[PDB]
């Protein structure tokens, strides 16, 4: 239970996600639970076969994540602790 | 939870459904059922049963 | 003790004494070949004396986001203002951006008609000409239009797509034996956005 | 402005000076 | 302090095959669910494999059918799109 | 009302054989004698075969242990 | 004479093993480790994609949540 506690230090941070079925979501962190679901603002989301979408905010279920990709910049070593 | 031993009729994920009637169930929420038969085309019996908390999307009489 | 048990509690309890009876982890050692998998290559790093300064390569991926800001903020103006082929018709494209008639500068009354799919398709479209064809300004202006088109976040495949795009780019590059060449820095700045501004750095030139 | 990419582009192609 | 025990299990057991490449920066390939292959270096991991990745290559092929592929320089991957890790996985151009 | 537990329990006691009916899959289903389970119930499940549908066929697996989160289903046979 | 998983599972380690998982795919290999949680370790894996072997892979980890079930092999 601390690798989550690492997601949850990302407020303010915006990254893009994949959802299980494939769309990517970018957006900047509002929140994140200790189940991963995420809340998001300035949202833009990226289907298939599908322009794209802007949000002024989504929130996402933990277990609809695939993965996170973090902004380069982001200082790891600093936030794993 | 005041439904016992009352017909009752079962989705489970993967899209298939049951009906049986309750017999018995778990603070899981998996839970017991009796003269069962799974409901394709036609359908055929399995008796009694077990089925997991999960797995049931919808749950009617 | 031993009766068996006659209840689950009982016998998930007799278990459970079991267990931590048991070791929580073991590792057996044992005593004494596999398959490939295939990775597309990175970039090519530039002759020596022909990968742009890091100054240059910020300063274009600044500019190149203003452009797009731009591009985004008069959409619908030009989108209302030649017949632009089909989404699927790759040679009708092909002919239509470069020619053999001589091709259709890629302008913002004509680009920002374009939805997302059909940039995407597009520049595939344009890559597989140019893999297959020398580079020319032309190209360049469309790519780079297109490039200007594509919204993020993006598509995977689309990821993909522009990748095999600057590696080509890369490739081209070896071929110049002139700075004077003017392929050059157009690849260069290809090979900038695509590795700066839509953040495949693996791709990217850091010089020396 | 109407090829204010087309300029764009070759802004940048001679913004390129080494 | 038991909680020491965890770090010994790590080292050990099967979750040493991350553990070999947070120790010594060393690449695993994973299978993901999305039915693409990850090459990356572990950062850091919990014991549902849920990772934070660095230098990733994303890989898939598709079409006859083509390699694909993406760079992402720092994620965090969810275990649960985890299905099998690779350690010293073999890799080529 | 029978807790289920006991149903399994039930199943141990007998030997009986079952057939579970997979969460992630419903092209197939697995049938055995159970010999043990945990709280988890995780199955070790004796002389076990993996079933078909369609194709009536059977594979023979022997002594398997399966895990607690696919299970969707258990009845007897 | 109840065989209960923990016991059973420790039982395969240091021999050949097929571990099938929820989402078809099943791997072949020697049980080199496993732990609390029932991850395992495979040496000399193999891939066997819709009964097709499909690539060699040497040490591989399995995350439990995927193993539908392990089953031993000679």
């Amino acid at each position: 239970m601390k690798l989550v506690r690492f997601l949850m230090k990302l407020s303010h941070e915006t990254v893009t996600i994949e959802l299980k079925n494939g769309t990517q979501v970018h957006g900047t962190i509002t929140g994140v639970d200790v189940s991963m679901n995420t809340h998001l603002k300035a949202v833009k989301m990226t289907l298939k076969n599908r322009e794209p979408v802007q949000l002024e905010t989504l929130s996402i279920r933990g277990n609809n994540i695939r993965y996170f990709i973090l902004p380069d910049s982001l200082p790891l070593d600093t936030l794993l602790v | 939870k005041k439904f016992m031993d009352k017909k009752l009729s079962l989705k489970l994920n993967g899209g298939r459904h049951v009906q049986g009637i309750l017999r018995g169930f778990d603070p899981f929420m998996n839970l017991v059922i009796d003269e069962c038969v799974e409901m394709a085309g036609q359908q055929n019996n399995i008796g009694m049963v077990v089925i997991r908390g999960n797995s049931i999307i919808m749950l009617e009489a | 003790p031993s009766v068996p048990p006659r209840t689950p509690q009982e016998y998930l309890r007799r278990v459970q004494i079991e267990a931590a009876q048991c070791p929580d982890v073991v590792v057996a050692q044992i005593d004494p070949k596999q398959s490939v998998n295939i990775s597309l290559s990175g970039c090519q790093p530039a002759p020596e004396g022909y990968s742009p300064t890091l100054q240059w390569q910020q300063q274009q991926v600044a500019q190149f986001s203003t452009v797009r800001q731009n591009v985004n903020k008069h959409r619908s103006h030009w989108k209302s203002q030649v017949t632009m082929p089909k989404s699927e018709d790759e040679e009708g494209w092909k002919k239509f951006c470069l020619g053999e008639q001589i091709g259709f500068p890629p302008l913002l009354s004509i680009v920002s008609r374009m939805n997302q799919a059909t940039v995407t398709s597009v520049l595939e479209y344009l890559s597989n000409w140019f893999g297959e064809r020398d580079f020319t300004p032309e190209l360049g202006r469309w790519l780079y239009a297109l490039l200007a088109c594509l919204e993020k976040p993006l598509l995977p495949e689309a990821h993909s797509l522009i990748r095999q795009l600057a590696r080509r780019c890369s490739e081209v590059r070896l071929l110049v034996d002139s700075k004077d060449d003017e392929r050059v820095p157009a690849l260069n700045l290809l090979i900038c956005l695509v590795s700066r501004y839509f953040d495949q750095r693996d791709l990217a030139d850091e010089p020396s | 402005d109407d090829t204010a990419l087309i300029k764009a582009y070759d802004k940048a192609v001679a913004s390129f000076k080494h | 302090e038991l909680q020491k025990r965890e770090e010994e299990e790590f080292n050990t057991g099967p979750l040493s095959v991350l553990t070999q490449s947070v120790k010594n920066n060393t690449q695993v390939l994973i299978n993901c669910r999305n039915n693409k292959k990850l090459l990356g270096r572990v950062k850091a991991f919990d014991r549902h494999c849920n990772m934070v990745l660095e230098n990733v290559k994303e890989m898939w092929t598709e079409v006859k059918p083509v390699n694909k592929d993406r760079y992402i320089s720092k994620m965090f991957l969810r275990g649960d799109s985890v299905i099998v890790v690779l350690r010293n996985p073999l890799i080529a151009g | 009302m029978v807790q289920p537990i006991n149903l399994i329990f039930r199943y141990l006691q007998n030997r009986s054989r079952i057939q579970v009916w997979l969460y992630e899959q419903v092209n197939m289903r697995i049938e055995g004698c159970i010999i043990g389970f945990d709280e988890y119930m995780n199955l070790v499940l004796d002389d076990a075969e993996e079933i078909h549908s369609k194709t009536k066929s059977r594979k023979q697996l022997g002594r398997i242990m399966l895990k607690g989160d696919n299970i969707t289903l258990l009845q007897s046979v | 004479l109840p065989l209960n998983p923990k016991p059973f599972l420790n039982g395969l380690t240091g021999k050949p093993v097929m571990v099938k998982l929820k989402w078809g795919m099943e791997y072949k290999g020697y049980l080199v480790s496993v732990d609390g949680y029932m991850n395992m370790q495979l040496a000399n894996t193999e891939e066997y994609i819709d009964g097709a072997l499909s690539g060699h892979l040497g040490e591989v980890l399995i995350r439990c949540n995927n193993v539908l079930y392990i089953r031993g092999v000679e």
